[PDB]
């Protein structure tokens, strides 16, 4: 891991192995790559906090995959879900 | 032998001392002045004194526990006569109370070995069921014979009754008059939700307790306990379940309004230096937001605010609101939602929530029904969970009608009612409102109207004593003071390191503001002065007369806002501990109220 | 397995232990392979098992072996699938006065002793009550010293003991039973040897008496007390403040 990590520039080769399933496209591939691994949170001292895990939102016509890639990363991450709204769903997405 | 393991466990009693002080002796010597009959203990204390205990004690422990039961016992009985000829016939088993740290192991890694053994773990609650009644010790008579006995138990709340003393089979009556009983409840638990497969729902265990292990806890406290794997009743199969012997809280999770209110005395002097500085106020706008930026004018509301004011009553009832109300206003960026969060932090007792309530989360009283019997409990409201307290608000755009309503007149009178089918509800809220907004795309509000963003054009102008445009336009350097302000967060710490070395001078950090705040929030007696007075009746007509003309040119002005002044200047003052004010704040009341008129007239 | 040499080693209570160990494993074995042999509370079942793999082996013993209805009817089953002294002349056996003296949980080699005694001399008898009552109190002020010698509270609570064990209010034929077996069984070999092993002659020491009653005033008469004693006695008054 740490030999390949710091030897030139992996990501170009994260994108190109992230998820097969379409060939599509690369750059919103690149944004969810951000979302996977999650930042670094802190606080100034317990106060002032700061997000260190990262947040996506696609959008588009339904005629090209939306519904693919997620859960190939449902498939693919550690501690992930397929969760959904009504229909189809593990749970209604709260707490009850 | 057994006496053998008495007196090695009683000399740890007397004979222990950690620090060079007696530890558990002049424990017991207090626990009795409480009338307690109990104690606190750690067992990680024993290990060091002693290991002719230990390795037993874990693996047969009822064994060996009644034991240290009656050892205490008789402990006490030489110190209460001893006492008695100190200065100044009934003295039962004393509850044996204990702890540890050495581990938590889960529900999940648990087997059918181990069992009846000690065992440490990690939960959440549910169970506030009922306190159910055990017996202790119960007088019988025959009701033939008239035959007289008596019977006590110990620890198991083994035999019954007796069979025979003709009088046949069943000849006892238990008379209750002279008997004796104890209470327990039943109580659950369940596994952290985050630390749990994918898939299936989760697994809860029942638990028991008995006489001051009792009532220590209401649900949603995650606690850690430690107890033995106990029995009793497919194919052929008993029921597993647990008897508690050790209970560890946090000491105070989710923010209880029966709080602390008898604050030590080592914390009174430094809180009266501060009382006493002439740099308090300047010093708690220095530290309120320490790595935000600029909006002093707002930071300088806020103190003012949680401080509250004049709680005064008249021989009718119409109270005044003894706090205040306030409302931002303004774009993204701006520090509008960071306060927000923040605020809940440096609060004792207060709530945040989004709008038309959150998940799950009344933003009022969201009354409903007992799962069993079917019968009627106010459950909920974040405007009640908070009373005596400040509410944080984010979105107040998008209300619902019914939601907005209740808290539209809290922000007035601070008592929601609810008189539905057949409860009959006047709940106090008393509670001060933060609120947040969203402008309808952005800025062009200066260039219009004050509203043009909601359609609840009346409340805003009315029902609030603190409105800003809390904007500046794109000053192309307050862009890099503010990015240079708050670039050296993230690495260096130097904003952090700054607020350090200025705590080592003269600021203060989270908690000891937090408590000057508690304190004088229930302490002070304020009061303003009649020569105070006459000094912004003038500022009132005047304004009054004032934007007359310029609001009859075409383009609000309230008692309310006449009244509000009143009680701000009185918390400007309230934070030197003053209970009289005169103008050496009261100008700086209207040198803040002004950025109100600014806006009022855009 | 455990339960299977528990039971087979509860008959004390060289090729034995072993080939009983198998004879019970298999014999369980051929008792459940069938469907023949049911209705059979596992309760009781290593019994007449044990029985009849003692009959195996090479040497049986009847006595101390079966030691009962349905003992009968499963090995068919099986063997086909395959005062007191007031009281004149009164009678004992071995067990009987096993039972009275392992009351007292004392070992069973002085019972064997008691009981050589009588199977000996139980013949020119008026009654045994006396003769064993006596021998078995002169077992335990002989054994019992120690736990008498510091504690003075038990010699109530032993002779308490065995005058309603066999049922007196009276005692003073107690007295006699003990001083007048003394005065019998006073000289054997075997008396002799658990003299020397328990050590009371009389309840003291020899190297004590012995200059109790040569001639001598460094007899150490103990009214004064020991160091430890006090050593240990300061303890209760160190804590004396609480
Ligand atoms: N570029 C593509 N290559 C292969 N299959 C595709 C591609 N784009 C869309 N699809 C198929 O069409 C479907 C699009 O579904 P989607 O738009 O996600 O449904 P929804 O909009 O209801 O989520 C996918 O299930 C996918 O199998
Ligand atoms: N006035 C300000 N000074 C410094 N940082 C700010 C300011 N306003 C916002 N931020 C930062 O920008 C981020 C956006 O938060 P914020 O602007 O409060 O939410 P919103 O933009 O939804 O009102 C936060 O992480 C915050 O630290
Ligand atoms: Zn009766």
């Amino acid at each position: 891991f740490r030999k390949i990590s710091r030897d030139r520039g992996i990501i170009d080769k994260i994108i190109s192995s992230m998820a097969p399933s379409i060939y599509g496209h690369r750059d919103i591939k690149t944004a969810v790559a951000c979302s996977l691994f999650g930042g670094v949170p802190k606080n100034v001292n317990g106060k002032h906090s700061i997000r260190g895990d990262i947040n996506v939102l696609l959008l588009g016509d339904p005629g090209t995959a939306k519904s693919q890639i997620l859960k190939y990363v449902e498939k693919t991450a550690h501690r992930a879900v397929f969760a959904t709204g009504q229909g189809a769903s593990a749970v209604g997405l709260t707490a009850s | 032998d057994n006496t053998e393991i008495i007196k090695s466990f009683k000399n740890f009693i007397l004979e222990f001392r950690l620090d060079s002080q007696f530890i558990y002796r002049d424990q017991l010597r207090n626990n009795i002045l409480v009338k307690n009959y109990s104690l606190t203990v750690n067992m990680e204390h024993l290990i060091g004194y002693n290991e002719d205990i230990y390795k037993k004690l874990s693996d047969e422990p009822s064994d060996i526990i009644p034991l240290f039961e009656t050892a205490i016992t008789q402990v006490a009985k030489r110190i209460s006569i001893l006492s008695r000829a100190q200065s100044a016939n009934s003295l039962p088993t004393f509850q044996l109370i204990l702890n540890s740290n050495a581990n938590q192991i889960p529900l999940r890694d648990l087997d059918s070995e181990h069992v009846s053994k000690i065992v440490r773990l990690s939960g959440i609650i549910i169970s506030t069921s009922v306190l159910s009644s055990r017996a202790t010790y119960l007088s019988i008579m025959c009701r033939n014979c008239r035959h007289t006995t008596s019977i006590t138990i110990n620890n198991f709340n083994t035999v019954s009754l007796p069979r025979s003393c003709n009088c046949g089979p069943d000849p006892y009556i238990i008379i209750h008059e002279s008997s004796k009983f104890i209470d327990q409840q039943f109580l659950k638990l369940q596994e952290i939700p985050e630390l749990v497969p994918v898939g299936e729902m989760p697994r809860n265990l029942t638990m028991t307790c008995d006489r001051y292990l009792t009532n220590k806890v209401i649900p949603g406290t995650r606690v850690t306990i430690v107890g033995i794997y106990s029995i009793y009743n497919g194919v052929a199969i008993r029921t597993p379940y647990i008897k508690i012997l050790g209970i560890q809280s946090d000491v105070e999770t989710s923010s209880i309004w029966n709080s602390v209110t008898m604050f030590t005395e080592e914390e009174e002097e430094e809180f009266l230096q501060l009382s006493r500085n002439p740099k308090l106020y300047e010093i708690l706008t220095n530290s309120i937001a320490p790595s935000i930026f600029g909006n002093e004018d707002i930071k300088k509301a806020i103190v003012c605010l949680l401080m509250g004011g004049s709680k005064k009553i008249l021989p009718d009832g119409m109270r005044l609101r003894g706090d205040i109300n306030v409302l931002l206003l303004g774009d993204p960026g701006t520090a509008k939602s960071q306060l927000l969060k923040f605020v809940e932090k440096v609060s004792p007792i207060a709530v945040y929530t989004s709008g038309k309530g959150s998940s799950a989360a009344g933003l009022t009283a969201s009354v409903q029904r007992d799962p069993m019997t079917r019968e009627f409990y106010l459950e909920g409201g974040a405007m009640v969970l908070a009373d005596g307290g400040v509410v944080c608000i984010d979105e107040f755009d998008k209300m619902r009608d019914e939601d907005r309503v209740a808290i539209h007149e809290a922000m007035e009178q601070q008592t929601i009612s609810i008189a539905k089918a057949g409860i009959t509800t006047v709940l106090n809220s008393r509670t001060s409102v933060l609120a947040a907004a969203n402008p309808i795309y952005g800025r062009y509000d200066d260039l219009k109207s004050p509203g043009d963003n909601i359609d609840f054009q009346t409340t805003i102008l009315s029902r609030f004593d603190m409105i800003f445009i809390v904007k500046d336009d794109h000053n192309e350097e307050r862009d890099i003071s503010i990015a240079n302000h708050v670039i050296n967060i993230h690495t260096g710490n130097a904003n952090a390191m700054q607020n350090q070395q200025e705590e080592n001078g003269s600021e203060i950090s989270i908690e000891k503001m937090k408590r000057y705040i508690t304190y004088c929030r229930l302490k002070c007696a304020p009061r303003l002065s009649p020569q105070a007075a006459e000094k912004l009746s003038s500022n009132f007509v005047t304004i009054r007369k004032q934007l007359l003309i310029n609001e009859l040119e075409s383009t609000p002005i309230t008692i309310r806002q006449l009244e509000a002044i009143i009680r701000i200047t009185e918390s400007l003052a309230k934070l030197e501990l003053s209970p009289i004010a005169q103008e050496r704040h009261v100008d700086e009341a209207i040198r803040l109220f002004q950025a109100s008129t600014m806006d009022a007239a855009s | 397995q455990h339960c299977v040499a528990e039971v087979l080693r509860l008959d004390p209570q060289s090729g034995y232990l072993k080939k009983l160990t198998n004879a019970t494993s298999i014999l369980y074995n051929t008792s459940l392979n069938k469907v023949m042999l049911k209705q059979d509370e596992e309760v009781a079942r290593c019994h007449i098992c044990a029985y009849i793999a003692s009959q195996k082996m090479n040497e049986k013993h009847m006595p101390d072996l079966c030691y009962p209805k349905k003992a009968k009817h499963l090995m068919n089953l099986f063997r086909q699938s395959l005062s007191l002294l007031v009281k004149k002349y009164c009678k004992m056996t071995t067990e009987e006065i096993i039972r009275l003296c392992n009351d007292f949980e004392l070992p069973r080699e002085v019972a064997y002793k008691i009981v050589d005694e009588y199977n000996i001399n139980a013949s020119r008898l008026v009654c045994p009550w006396q003769l064993v009552c006596g021998l078995v109190l002169n077992c335990t002020f002989i054994v019992f010293n120690e736990r008498r010698r510091k504690d003075p509270r038990i010699d109530h609570f032993i002779v308490s003991k065995m005058c309603s064990l066999m049922l007196t209010s009276k005692v003073d034929d107690v007295i006699e039973c003990v001083k007048l077996v003394k005065e019998l069984i006073i000289g054997e070999k075997w008396f002799r040897d658990l003299q020397i092993r328990y050590d009371d002659f009389d309840g003291i020491r020899y190297d004590e008496i012995i200059f109790r009653k040569l001639g001598s005033m460094l007899q150490t008469t103990n009214i004064l007390v020991t160091d430890d004693q006090y050593n240990i006695w300061k303890k209760r008054i160190e804590m004396d403040l609480a």
